[PDB]
């Protein structure tokens, strides 16, 4: 689902669209970004969101390594990517690129 | 008796190019600036295979589109920051809306060469749909990344004022492929308008 | 021993042209404007019968007149709006007051190339007692208009300072034949006055 | 007849010089214009007369694709061109062209 | 061992002219004024017999005196008003008193070609002492009239700055023939001050 | 004779020098001019003389196609030339020219 | 097939330089001033050997490296006070960690020459893990001195705009070879700020 | 193995020149002015027999001195009024104060050519102590005047800034002949001062 | 040992790193030298001392070829090196170069 | 004799040097002159003498083809040439050139 | 196995010239003036003989040093009053203090030509241990003298700015020689200073 | 002697260096010359000596071709060169020259 839409102040889920088994996650590096500046990274089990979305994102892994974001904001809308690493043997393999389009009704 | 598009005869010199795929390449070594005459370019379009072979900035750039009815007419290299090498692919116009395996063969020939240090297989990511046969010989490439039927960038730059441009407007034909040798992220991107541009030579 | 006018022996150079033809043709690619030195032409009298072969804006035009006392020597190439092409012909004299038989095969070069895609038979509208065998290769061509004789148009334009021009000025002489490969009227008509012409390069 | 003159006010017969079958008509277009000036269209059948000419312009389809003009003016000199186009196939192909000059004394 | 006077040896250029004769040509196609190298020349003397073959503006003239002691050595043309050609032929001295016979041929070679139209015998209007054959090979030609050794044409024009000009002054060598193929008086007449002549080109 | 000098108001006679059958008058033109000006014609029996010349020229055919001039006048000094054309087939042919020149004594 | 580093392809240009060795030679007979041109340069690597034949100032210099990775890419000469001939060498970068032994060959060409007048070998001075085998034909260096790996000298000086320089960082890397024939202390020193260099050209 | 002076080798350029002799030659054709460039000059030193052969305004010299150690090395000729051709000859020093037979052979190659028409020996005037034969083909030579050793005659003139000029000082050595082939007087004189002269060149 | 740090007003005890046996100091050069500045010389057996060192600079020629400099200033702080030359038969060919640094703190 | 000086008032024999038999005299052309100005003249028989020298000059055949001049005065210091021509068949030729130079004393 | 100093090897050009020795010709017939590009010279040093040929200003001058170590590298000409022509001789520089033989051919070839006019030897004045075979062809000689290792004479004059000059500086190594052919003393000298010198061009 | 100095005053004795015997003085030249300056010739015997010297001058045959000058003055110091020439068949050839210098202390 590449367009979103969703009301104010309510709850934003934007799907990676892959699975990634909890046992591969040691090997597995993914990254949630919004037009080149970082939203969330989760290297190799160790986590970390940035200061303009640490209070209001939720990282679901089981759930096609989705983010849940709580109170939607007119500065919100744009497009999120998100991109997942593999580590093959000596090298970093980008396994699964995606791209989904938030809007905002206001 | 039933007609069939085919694709165009060999020229000289080609007016209409299409956008085909975007390379950036990360090297270990410094780069300064666009050089103009710098990059020189090979093409063969043989079997229903097209080759691109560049050389320029200390590297040696061997491309292959496996099985499709288009042929390269034109390239250009640029250099960002960060020692990174960004080349632009202009083919023919695209016949079908078919993925097509990709063979990148990337060689050092002037600072850090060797044997091969890499050869794997990288998975087109946004589809999954075909694949890249990629082979680094030598120790100077940290990060490729490789953009087939890109939408996003734009092609016009510096658009040359006697050739006519075409560019992909779907998402759905998008390619992207890519992979880097730091622990670091990809971080193989470079905006296209912070480059400088020159277009590679036939010979 | 009896007197018979005769043609002209083979030149370098023609300082004497007769307007034979106007060919139109409308493409579905882009073409801006007109280039100086974008078209070549080649002639060939063979037996009685007339060839022109012109190269330019990715097409190449193959026009031949059957059994015929006239030979072709020069011919001229403009741009005019919607991507449409002026072909301008000049031959020898008329001899006869004849209507010769037309033959014309367009094939893309450079844009929507392919195999045979039309092959037919044109009556001459006005008289009905010639046609033109016409020949599409590919999938670029939207409408064809050919004026054999054509009273109406001047061939002065930018006519050329070293040369002297005649046209025809009877009804009777006056051929058209046209095919349109589109749901829309013909529309392959553009004013003479609103392009600009340039001479083709023998060779 | 490449010249006709009519006095004002009568009517003027404009002959195509040219006769199609109804039935073939299915498969015919027929445009008569004036220097480059849409006067009236029959495409497939379907009937179309621009307002400069709707209310005076009678299109005879028996009698040689004829155009009826009443009430002639002194705006209506100029040269009219008829153009028959049959639908072979894949292509439409011009099988008649004929031109006729209208003159009028005042 | 007793004196004689001889022909003089061939040489690359000559210095010392004698007016020859004056040629006048008059054609049924257009020639607007002169062209600077628009005519070209070759020159023979086989036995006693000198002929002049002169290519211009779209006319071949093919002029040959018989058992002679002359050698041509220059010719100029002009263009004059209704479209005629004027020649004007010099040779080296006349060494004897004597009429030559003269043979004429022009052939068309732009406008209006075709076989043998005229062949005849010109008799010399003013003493009968000689003839012309003249030929004409095509249907171009109205008028024409040749003046050999005129007096009262005037030979210095533009006179070349680096050669000595020479005409006859007696009325007994004077020479006219003359053909008109228009019902109209011969007319064939052009006033040389009113001509522009330019130097044909040895080749 | 090149050269004739008769004095003022006599008789001129100048002779073309050359004779004509009657018989064959009809195949033949005659032209008497004095420097690019025409005097006389004698175009297949139709004869016609200029203005200039008209009252006081007599064209005597079996004189050896001479002209009598009377009443000479100081103006007529100048040189004539008398051209004659055959009609050989399908051309007309010069077969004799002629010049004679008149001076005045006054 | 475990990776390993090669040394790089031959190329006519080479930009990226390594500053190899810095070598003084102090001569008995005049040099006045740097000229431009006058030194010209011949590389091979044949074997694991690498060799410099350098000939200006009225010397010829041949030099080479044993058993190495490295290949000369440039050199450049220039004259100091007291008759002193300053030589810097390029070669490509430094794959491994390893003193060479090496074999320098001085010979007089236009002053003061003879047979062979010197021929020894010099310890590595500052670590004593290899040699240079010298060899003086001629009666004219009174001083040598050789500096392999040089830190402290600044090899940017007249920097070439076009290339990227290295320069050694440690002081184990350094060597250090030196023969003085007349009595007074070396002093083959030059500092190299008070030369004028030119490079010398490849042939 | 007693001393012997020799006439000296022969070279491309000769810096020192004696002046042999003045020759004058009227013609009944026109001449106007000298021109640069129009006389050529062939030489040659057959046994003791010294040739020079001279083209120019229409006329050929052949001169020959016999049994004589001179060469002849340059020459120059210039018009004066009348149609009066001058030609000053130069040669190397002169060595025996003897006098040498002349041999003349003066041919029309423009004007008024023929077969011989003069043939004879003239005498020395002066002295009678030699002899010119002397040879005419045409009937365009009017007077002929030589003087060998002149004395009077200043062959300054314009004196080639690069050479020597030497000329003889004795009337002993003196020589003159000369023909008229006119009632009048010889009247071949024309005063060197009031001719311009060139010099003839060497092919 | 490349750095040596001394505080001020001790004795500074720098060694050349090698030693040469009494019976070759014969044929034997020594040169002490800082910064292009020289500051001993023993040639032949024949010992200099320059007179910014000559007061206090003894020279141990056992002891590695090391120079003891009492009451070490300020201003000795830079760069020394000892250079030593054997005499091959018709030159003089460099043995040992060696590099030591003097800091003093104050 | 080259050179002949006489004192004013005397007389001048200046001598051809040639001698020319009476019977060949009409074959023979006889010239004085003084540097381009003709003296006297015998042009096969047939003498003159110019106006300058019309009186005052005897031409003796026999002696050598001697010139006497008496009354010599101051104008006449100069430089003489006598030449004799020879009519060969069809030309003239120059059988004897002289040269004489006279001075006077005053 | 014993070092001995050997003569360098042949070059193109030669910077380092020692002053061989001063000829000075003194000549009957006019040298006016110094020209540039005037004298021209050839040199060889087979076995130990070193010859210089030069070509000039009327003579020719075939010098050769006998069982020598040194090589002719350059040579000038110049012209002084009274028809004087001094030649200075450069060599390579001189390896033995000893006197060696001379021979010195001089020849006329542009005045006064002749077989062998002298052939003599002539002892060295200061010294007496060496000689000159000296050789004059012709009769153009007046007086000729040679100073070898010329300590007085300043052969910088105008110093070629790219060469370095070296003279000797001792008596001993002096030698002269000299012969004059005229009742009047030697009087061969010339001051260097009031001389314009050109060099040679080797060929 | 390349270099003799004498007292002023005194007899100053310049010496050739060269012995000609008496009988060869008769193809011998001998010149005494001072600086591009001549002093002395003997040219076949007869001698000659210029003004400046012609007083204070004495030319000793025997002793070794020398020159006595008596009455040394401060002006005659410099270099004075001496040469012998013998008279070869046809030419004359040096066959000695001597340099010498003489000072004058003052
Ligand atoms: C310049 C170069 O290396 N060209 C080769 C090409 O010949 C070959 O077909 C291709 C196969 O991957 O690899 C690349
Ligand atoms: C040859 C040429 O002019 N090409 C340009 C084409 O690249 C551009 O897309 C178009 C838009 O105006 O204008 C035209
Ligand atoms: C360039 C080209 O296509 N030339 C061909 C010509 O060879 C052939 O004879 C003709 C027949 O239609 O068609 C066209
Ligand atoms: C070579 C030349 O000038 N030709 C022109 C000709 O084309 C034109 O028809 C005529 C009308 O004035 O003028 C002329
Ligand atoms: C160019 C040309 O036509 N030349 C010929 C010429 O060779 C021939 O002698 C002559 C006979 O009439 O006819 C013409
Ligand atoms: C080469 C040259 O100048 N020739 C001319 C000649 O044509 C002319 O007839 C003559 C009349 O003065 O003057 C001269
Ligand atoms: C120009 C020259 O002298 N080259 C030689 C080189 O071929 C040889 O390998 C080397 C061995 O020392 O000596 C040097
Ligand atoms: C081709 C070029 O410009 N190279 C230079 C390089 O030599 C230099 O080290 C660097 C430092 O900024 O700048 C860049
Ligand atoms: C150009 C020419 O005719 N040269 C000849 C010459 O070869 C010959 O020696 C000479 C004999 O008189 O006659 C002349
Ligand atoms: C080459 C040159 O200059 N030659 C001249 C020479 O002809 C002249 O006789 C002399 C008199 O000053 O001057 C010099
Ligand atoms: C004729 C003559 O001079 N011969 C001598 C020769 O005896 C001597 O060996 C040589 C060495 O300089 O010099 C020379
Ligand atoms: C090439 C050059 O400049 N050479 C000169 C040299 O001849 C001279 O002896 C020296 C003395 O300063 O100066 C330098």
């Amino acid at each position: 689902v590449i367009h979103v839409t969703k009301e104010v102040k309510e709850v934003a889920t934007l799907s990676c669209g892959h699975n990634v088994s909890v046992e591969e996650l040691a090997q597995t590096r993914i990254y949630w970004q919004k037009e080149k500046k970082m939203v969330l990274t989760m290297m190799s089990g160790d986590m970390n969101i940035w200061p303009e979305y640490k209070n209001r994102t939720i990282f679901d892994i089981t759930n096609n390594l989705s983010i849940v974001i709580l109170a939607l904001r007119p500065s919100d809308e744009g497009t999120y990517e998100c991109v997942v690493l593999k580590y093959e043997k000596d090298a970093f393999k980008r396994e699964h690129l995606a791209e989904v389009t938030l809007s905002v009704k206001a | 008796a039933e007609y069939k598009n085919t694709i165009c005869p060999p020229r000289q010199d080609y007016r209409y190019w299409y956008f085909a795929a975007e390379l950036t390449i990360g090297v270990n070594y410094d780069i300064n600036s666009t050089i103009m005459g710098e990059c020189h370019m090979s093409e063969s379009y043989i079997d229903r295979n097209a080759n691109i072979v560049l050389t320029g900035y200390g590297l040696e750039i061997n491309m292959t589109i496996m099985d499709t009815d288009q042929r390269f007419v034109a390239a250009a290299e640029g250099v960002g920051k960060d020692n990174k090498l960004s080349v632009l692919l202009f083919t023919t116009q695209r016949l079908d809306k078919v993925h097509h395996n990709i063979s990148v063969t990337i060689t050092c020939m002037e600072m850090n060469c060797g044997t091969t240090k890499y050869d794997s297989d990288l998975p087109e990511s946004i589809h999954h749909k075909s694949s890249c046969d990629i082979t680094i010989n030598g120790s100077c490439v940290t990060c490729v990344n490789l953009e087939t039927d890109p939408t996003k960038i734009n092609p016009h730059y510096l658009h040359p004022k006697d050739k006519y441009l075409y560019r992909n407007s779907e998402y759905g034909m998008r390619g992207s492929y890519g992979v880097t040798f730091m622990d670091e992220l990809n971080q193989c991107f470079l905006d296209i308008k912070e480059v400088s541009y020159d277009i590679c030579y036939r010979e």
